C-alpha cells in the first residue's frame, strides 16, 4: 500500500508539477494567445492601414 | 480405596483445574490472538483494499 500509495504520491507530485506545467504552459498559451490576438488584431488593423 | 479413588478424582481434578485454567488461558489467548488475527488480517485486507 505504501509502495503503491507513495507511487501515487510521487506520480501525483509529478502530476501536480505536470499540471502546474500545464497551467504555466496554458498561462503562456493564453498569454501568447492574447498577444497573438493583440498582434493579429494589430496585423489586421495594419493590413487595413497598409 | 475411597481415599485413592477420591484422591485420583481430587488430583485429576487439580490436574484438570491447572489444564482447564490453562485451557481458559489458551482459550482467552487464542480468542485474543484470533480477534487480533482477524483484525491484523482485516488491517491487511483493509491495507490490501487500500
Amino acid at each position: 500500500y505504501e509502495e503503491v500509495a507513495r507511487k501515487l504520491v510521487i506520480i501525483e507530485s509529478d502530476l501536480e508539477r505536470a499540471e502546474e506545467r500545464a497551467e504555466l504552459s496554458e498561462g503562456k498559451c493564453a498569454e501568447l494567445e492574447e498577444e497573438l490576438k493583440t498582434v493579429t488584431n494589430n496585423l489586421k488593423s495594419l493590413e487595413a492601414q497598409a | 480405596k475411597l481415599e485413592e479413588a477420591e484422591k485420583a478424582a481430587d488430583e485429576s481434578e487439580r490436574g484438570m483445574k491447572v489444564i482447564e485454567s490453562r485451557a481458559q488461558k489458551d482459550e482467552e489467548k487464542m480468542e485474543i490472538q484470533e480477534i487480533q488475527l482477524k483484525e491484523a488480517k482485516h488491517i491487511a485486507e483493509d491495507a490490501d483494499r487500500k
